[PDB]
């Protein structure tokens, strides 16, 4: 049992939204889930706890001296539908080293048991720009085991997901590891099902879902609220529940293989006009 | 002398220091009291070292594969990042082992990746995979391999346990992968910890399934015990001269085989309980495999910890034991008629890592020596709270003292004799004080057991008294 | 056991019959190791030439490297300066083997501090770290100067030595003219000698960028000598010597043979000596500045040319009687004063040992190693004597430095046999005396090693050790040794000539067997 | 002249394409620019070139030994409007590390003389995610002189920039960096440019040119080219104008004081609802 998935994507592509709103969704059909932000920013489950996370796996490691000086309950916390919270924090940006934070904190979850419990689902969300491996820690071996790319119909996104793509490989050839599906955020520029689906295909994966841009999102999100718990009779919320019903009973697993440049540009000229 | 000049001394050392750094440092320093039960109240330890202080401790990865894992004879261990670490720690360590070098044994070998530029910026695993088929191709009798992580492998992520899994199982070797980055940790306690870890992950449960060794009831394993000038060896031939059979040594002189075979012992014989506890409690954990901590320093401490070990064994055990005691007797008798007339009433300041500042005070008292100041790099709460029960009273303890805590105390105290580590020699050998290596045994040795004993009373003797030491004065100056 | 009268340490502790009774029988029951048969064979294939190959073939593995790591050479670079203490931005285990190294090499006190960045650190900067290593440091060991250089952490995250030092200086916690010079030296690139450079080039930019307005050249008459990457003290009196001895004013920057040679008089002095703050600042007035070792001061170079405006004279390393001139022909051209009779003596007795050791040293074949500056100093002398340097090793050489090394043996007769590497380790050296054996090798403490190898293949294949270099760790005072100017000349012709004269004694003392050539005149 | 710019803000918020339409509205102005790309995704200099530069400083380096072996003819390449670009290189996601990459590619642009004279600007794009100090690069002493800031009215967007923020006080304080301005990507958000205009109050600087969303950008982004190459007469194309001429007038650089969770919570709720 107890599905781990990697939420990656484009920076700003709406996985940190996406993720908690699926998540929600997901307590809501009585599934227990669990949400790991390896992102320095701890923005990942601010809509789930109803507030900033006060409780990084780094600050509180920071401030009780080495990280074999903590313990789970100081930083593992519940919010809407139950759904256990942990965020790996980082430092502010332009110092540092989140990538090595990142390492910490999912080694500390790893050592300490954050994961034994009646879980069904563990979701990591990752920030956008997977710069160094400590960011491709969550799909390293007994990890996440599936992969779920958020992208849009602009091309700069099309190109994220197929680098995206490209640093999956190496992972997913070393271990289990395997792209679920991808989910497309819209954005409405000209054909975004069309040209999401064509690069789905291109990767040899699907289009789990497609979810609509409206405001309904941004005015949840600025009460510190899912659109589930926000507005449950929102058309949003009901692409939230698809999205997470197609999650459950998803099954194609595949590893990915990206296109060059040239065969993505042919694509956007081929599937990017009127 | 006096418990209350002692602590004087303590508050003016610390006066110089800025008000964050003079509080931190109050709390690991101490006047020895042993109406104290728990060393909580009295001195606290393993904690993060006062920037810019000049301490003395190291990092996980000289714990790891300085310490743990280099000493084992037939494993190759690469020092996974850039050039410094295994060069600076290549054969520093006086870890004795027998063995032909590069054909079969490697330990003083420095196997290196040598991080470039690129390898920081695209990743070294790649370059981790090529290396090991290299060291495969150029050294076919090897019996093992480990990576111990420095500081870039750690930062960057590198994946060494993919790379080890997946060339262990193409070569059929075990490929250890330690996550061993220097910042881990505060000292190299954190190192000892990550190498007991990769030992018990990645060796200690490769015979699991064997029973193809035949076990006799005397089997013991000597553990944390690393061979420094044949230590272990002095050692070890007392206890196969008391019928015991020495199955392992940990990790001096020591073979993976050994290793592999420790779960198939009796009794695990612990030297350094610091180092390797963690892999002895989980032993008796799993196998349930008792463990008892002994000292074979000086014939006092010798004689109880053999007559201790004996008395977890048969009456032959125990009459082998009480025979070898016997033949020992005049030998060391006349090592301590010959030099504790040349000792007697001298006081010896000690500072070492995590076990022998306080294993060696017997030895001392033997020769009629007073340990007045003893203190420890990175030692844990328990090992201070042994070290209560060995110290004598009013006695200074500290903990990760910086280079000017040490020079004030040594400057007050004044003791006949110092011993601690490389980086301490030269300074106090400059301020008129005989200094002894703590740690390499001055490129002497060994110091375990009764020959152990002989060299020591010896060197101890040929250091203190020495005629240099009276010839630091200029004649025509007051 | 032993005996109270004769104490045996381990050697020949466990020689004696009942410890090789005890080996052989943890060897049988409990090592599993390989037949000595086997052993014996794969020793003989590492020997071989087909082994020799697949050594060469190397690419990701590097087996006993002849180099370091450059904040190795920072700290050498820092300890040179008065009252400056070393200080390493990073991981304290790298300040710990640091001091030891330089501890067993020069039996010496060895000052230097970390900011101790643990895993938190490295997650978050080490800037607190920064703020409070500088408080700590300059509170408890007073500098006058705190000369910072990197680990390999803080140079992958990236930490900012600049801002970090100047916001601790805003902060209030450290005066804020106290001097703080900083270099980037990542351990990754390079080696110690270029962290030696980094760290002179961030000293000479911080006494001397801000203020160029009012500097003039040659208007304190006077030299700048930078000696580069050097542990052997006689190196920096000799230099200072013939500069002295010349009538020459000089600034020898980076002097740290007072701080590394203080006595024992009961009195520990953790600063002795070293190149004041006002030298530094007074530098750009020099006439010119001379590089001892320029092969690894290119980043000084640049900068001295491009900010002090010195036009850096071509010289060669002052190692040998061809090199020694040119610098001291240099030197009088630069500073006007002529060259001495006391140097033209001390060149004409290096001649006449030259000449009294010719017989001898004629046709011996070397392979040595090092530093690129010091060996290539090495190849033009062993040129000079009429030997073959046969295998000359750089691990941290370059390719314009292996062009230069191998115009210098092609424009003698006994270079033709001779071949450079470089990026090879002590391990493709092994090979290399095992497949075209040499007469001795010529090195650091390591090639002890590979002497003991050679000895296992026999007597006759032995390739004894001659130890100049660095580092050297089971010989004490060698240190304290002179390798540069006529001096240097001397003393390392005398060492081989000696050397070459106790292997043949060695190999003529067998009674009624090799003795009839064991000459009492030689 | 010589004016050194390092654009930053939240990830995908539109960094690289805006930067990329106001340096060809600088350059149809006859001002000589230069790109420099902090991005292992080598994709801030696509629509200059109107290909992927597939040299890169890190790559070039890599294949032809180390840096100092590298020339800059190999990596500074013209393109539209004699606009010199390079790109720093870099990994694929997942793996190495991209900061120390970005570090040594500046180190080398610098040590090379790159900032030669007659260059009237020169533009760092970084990535969104400034996950260490080596992303921070651009902002070292005497690197760039301002900061432009991308955001929009998203919650999620102005965290993102006032993170940014907090992490470049640390560079202002030691150097001379400072913040020029706010420029706004319009994600069509309500009251997203009151939202930009009081998070530029509190964080004590303006709003420069707050910038429609139009899909006439992916139009020209797909066809490998910035708007002006594409449409010049179009509306987009001169709304780059301005944001090119209100980027050359431009004085106010402050060192940012940066807001708390809770008062960004409290300008969510005045300007981010209704
Ligand atoms: N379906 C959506 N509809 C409308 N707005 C969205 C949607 N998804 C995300 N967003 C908005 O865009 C912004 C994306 O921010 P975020 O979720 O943090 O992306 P990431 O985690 O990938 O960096 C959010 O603030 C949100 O307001
Ligand atoms: N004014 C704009 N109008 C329309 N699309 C835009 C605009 N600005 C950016 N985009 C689009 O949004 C996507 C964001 O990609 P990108 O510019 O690379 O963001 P970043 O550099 O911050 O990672 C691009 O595909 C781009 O076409
Ligand atoms: S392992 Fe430890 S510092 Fe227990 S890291 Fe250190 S060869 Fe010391 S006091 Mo060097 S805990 Fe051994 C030690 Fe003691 S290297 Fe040796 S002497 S008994
Ligand atoms: S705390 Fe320990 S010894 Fe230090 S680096 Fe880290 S693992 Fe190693 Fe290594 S190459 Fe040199 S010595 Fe360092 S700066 Fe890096
Ligand atoms: S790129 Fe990743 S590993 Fe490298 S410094 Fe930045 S966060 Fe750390
Ligand atoms: F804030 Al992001 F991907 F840009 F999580
Ligand atoms: F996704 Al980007 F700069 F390419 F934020
Ligand atoms: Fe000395
Ligand atoms: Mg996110
Ligand atoms: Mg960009």
């Amino acid at each position: 049992a107890m599905r781990q998935c990697a939420i990656y994507g484009k920076g700003g592509i709406g996985k940190s939204t996406t993720t908690q709103n699926l998540v929600a969704a997901l307590a809501e059909m009585g599934k227990k889930v669990m949400i790991v932000g390896c992102d320095p920013k701890a923005d990942s489950t601010r809509l789930i706890l109803h507030s900033k996370a006060q409780n990084t796996i780094m600050e509180m490691a920071a401030e009780a001296g080495t990280v074999e000086d903590l313990e789970l309950e100081d930083v593992l916390k519940a919010g809407y539908g139950g759904v256990k919270c942990v965020e790996s924090g980082g430092p502010e940006p332009g110092v540092g080293c989140a990538g090595r934070g990142v390492i910490t904190a999912i080694n500390f979850l790893e050592e300490e048991g954050a994961y034994e419990d009646d879980l069904d689902f563990v979701f990591y969300d990752v920030l956008g720009d997977v710069v160094c491996g400590g960011f491709a820690m969550p799909i390293r071996e007994n990890k996440a085991q599936e992969i779920y790319i958020v992208c849009s119909g602009e091309m700069m996104a099309m190109y994220a997901a197929n680098n995206i793509s490209k640093g999956i490989v190496k992972y997913a050839n070393s271990g289990s590891v395997r792209l679920g599906g991808l989910i497309c955020n819209s954005r409405n520029t000209d054909r975004e099902d069309e040209l999401i689906i064509a690069l789905a295909n291109k990767l040899g994966t699907q289009m789990i879902h497609f979810v609509p841009r409206d405001n309904v999102v941004q005015r949840a999100e600025i009460r510190r609220m899912t659109v589930i718990e926000y507005d449950p009779k929102a058309k949003q919320a009901d692409e939230y529940r698809a999205l997470a019903r197609k999650v459950v009973d998803n099954k194609l697993l595949v590893i990915p293989n990206p296109i060059t440049m040239d065969e993505l540009e042919e694509l956007l000229m081929e599937f990017g006009i009127m | 002398m006096s418990r209350e000049e002692v602590e004087s001394l303590i508050q003016e050392v610390l006066e110089v220091y800025p008000e964050k750094a003079r509080k931190d440092r109050n709390k690991h320093l101490a006047v020895n009291d042993p109406a104290v039960t728990q060393s909580k109240k009295c001195i606290i330890s393993n904690k993060k070292s006062q920037p810019g202080l000049m301490t003395i401790r190291g990092c996980a990865y000289a714990g790891s594969k300085g310490v743990v894992w280099g000493p084992i004879k037939d494993m190759i261990h690469i020092s996974h990042g850039p050039v410094g670490c295994g060069q600076y720690s290549r054969a520093g360590r006086r870890n004795y082992y027998i063995g032909t070098t590069g054909v079969n044994a490697f330990v003083t070998m420095n196997f290196t990746s040598d991080f470039q530029e690129k390898d920081i910026v695209f990743g070294g695993d790649k370059k981790l995979a090529k290396l090991i088929d290299e060291v495969e191709t150029l050294f076919p009798l090897n019996k093992g391999i480990s990576v111990q992580s420095e500081c870039p492998i750690g930062l960057i992520g590198d994946d060494i346990e993919s790379v080890s899994k997946v060339k262990g199982a193409e070569l059929s070797k075990t490929i250890v992968p330690v996550r061993c980055e220097g910042f881990r940790g505060v000292s190299q306690s954190l190192g000892h910890h990550i190498a007991n870890d990769a030992v018990r992950d990645w060796v200690l449960g490769k015979r699991d399934e064997d029973t193809t060794f035949a076990s006799t009831p005397y089997d013991v394993a000597i553990i944390g015990d690393y061979n420094i000038g044949g230590d272990a060896w002095s050692s070890r031939i007392l206890l196969e001269e008391m019928g015991l059979r020495c199955v392992a040594q940990w990790s001096g002189d020591g073979s993976i085989s050994e290793i592999e075979l420790t779960p198939k012992v009796k009794l695990n014989l612990v030297h350094c309980y610091r180092s390797m506890n963690y892999i002895s409690r989980h032993m008796e954990e799993k196998y349930g495999i008792p463990w008892m901590e002994y000292n074979f320093f000086g014939p006092t401490k010798t004689i109880e910890s053999l007559r201790a070990i004996a008395a977890k064994f048969d009456e032959s055990i125990q009459k082998k034991c009480e025979e070898v005691i016997a033949k020992y007797k005049p030998e060391w008798e006349a090592v301590v008629a010959k030099y504790r007339p040349r000792l007697e009433g001298k006081r010896v300041m000690l500072y070492i890592g995590g076990l022998r500042p306080r294993h060696v005070i017997g030895a001392y008292e033997d020769l009629g020596m007073e340990v007045v100041g003893t203190g420890y790099e990175f030692a844990h709460n328990d090992d201070y709270d042994r070290t209560m029960k060995e110290m004598g009273d009013s006695t200074l303890l500290y903990d990760d003292v910086t280079g000017y805590e040490f020079e004030e105390f040594v400057k007050r105290i004044k003791p006949d004799l110092i011993g601690s580590g490389i980086k301490e020699k030269f300074i106090f050998q400059k301020m008129g004080i005989p200094f002894r290596e703590m740690h390499s045994w001055d490129y002497s040795g060994p110091y375990h057991g009764f020959d152990g004993f002989a060299i020591f009373a010896r060197d101890m003797d040929m250091t203190l008294n020495n005629p240099c030491w009276k010839k630091l004065q200029a004649p025509w100056e007051a | 056991s032993q005996q109270v009268d004769k104490i045996k340490a381990s050697y020949p502790l466990f020689l004696d019959q009942d410890y090789k009774d005890m080996l052989a029988k943890k060897r049988d029951g409990f090592e599993e190791k390989y037949p000595q048969d086997k052993i014996d064979e794969v020793f003989q294939w590492t020997t071989t030439k087909e082994y020799q190959e697949l050594n060469f073939q190397r690419e990701a593995l590097t087996v006993n490297p002849a180099k370091a790591c450059q904040p190795l050479g920072a700290v050498l670079c820092a300890l040179g300066f008065e009252k400056t203490m070393p200080y390493v931005h990073g991981s304290q285990g790298c300040v710990a083997y640091f001091r030891s190294y330089f501890n067993r090499h020069f039996r010496e006190p060895v000052s230097c501090v970390s900011d101790s960045m643990t895993e938190d650190a490295a997650v978050f900067g080490g800037q607190q770290n920064m703020k409070d290593g500088l408080q700590n440091c300059k509170a408890t060991y007073k500098p006058d100067m705190i000369a910072v250089s990197t680990t390999c952490m803080a140079e992958v995250i990236g930490d900012d030595l600049n801002a970090f030092i100047n916001n601790s200086k805003k902060e209030g916690f450290i005066p804020d003219e106290f001097p703080v010079p900083f270099a980037h030296t990542p351990s990754f690139v390079g080696s110690h000698v270029t962290g030696w450079d980094n760290m002179f080039e961030g000293i000479a930019r911080y006494f001397t960028l801000k203020s160029m307005d009012d500097k003039v050249v040659g208007s304190n008459k006077k030299i700048n000598i930078v000696p580069g990457f050097e542990t052997y003290l006689g190196n920096f009196r000799v230099i200072k010597r013939m500069l002295s001895e010349m009538g020459v004013g000089y600034s020898l920057l980076s002097d740290p043979e007072e701080v590394l040679d203080t006595p024992a008089d009961g009195q520990f002095r953790m600063y002795a000596g070293g190149t004041t703050q006002e030298e530094m600042k007074d530098a750009p007035n020099a006439l010119n500045t001379v590089l001892l070792q320029p092969w690894h001061l290119e980043k000084t170079k640049k900068f001295v040319e491009g900010t002090w405006k010195h036009e850096v004279p071509k010289l060669n390393i002052p190692m040998g009687l061809d090199w020694t001139d040119e610098f001291l022909m240099k030197v009088s051209e630069i500073s006007g004063q002529p060259i001495p009779a006391s140097l033209t003596k001390e060149r004409g007795r290096l001649v006449d040992m030259m000449t009294d050791s010719h017989t001898w040293l004629h046709g011996k074949r070397f392979a040595l190693w090092g530093d690129p500056d010091f060996v290539m100093g090495l190849v033009k002398f062993l040129l000079e004597l009429g030997c073959e340097p046969v295998h000359i090793l750089c691990h941290n050489g370059n390719k314009r430095w292996k062009k230069a090394v191998d115009a210098i043996l092609a424009a003698s007769p006994y270079g033709k046999n001779a071949t450079v590497y470089i990026g090879k380790d002590l391990w493709h050296l092994r090979s290399l005396v095992f497949t075209d054996k040499p007469d001795f090798m010529i090195g650091n403490s390591y090639g002890k090693f590979i002497q003991r190898d050679t000895l296992h293949k026999g007597k006759e294949f032995e390739v004894p050790l001659i130890r100049i270099g660095f580092p050297i760790f089971d010989r004490h005072h060698l240190h304290r040794s002179t390798t540069l100017g006529y001096e240097g000349a001397m003393q390392i012709l005398t060492t081989l000539v000696n050397s070459i004269l106790e292997r043949l004694d060695e190999e003529t003392r067998g009674m009624q067997a090799t003795d009839y050539n064991h000459d009492l005149v030689r």
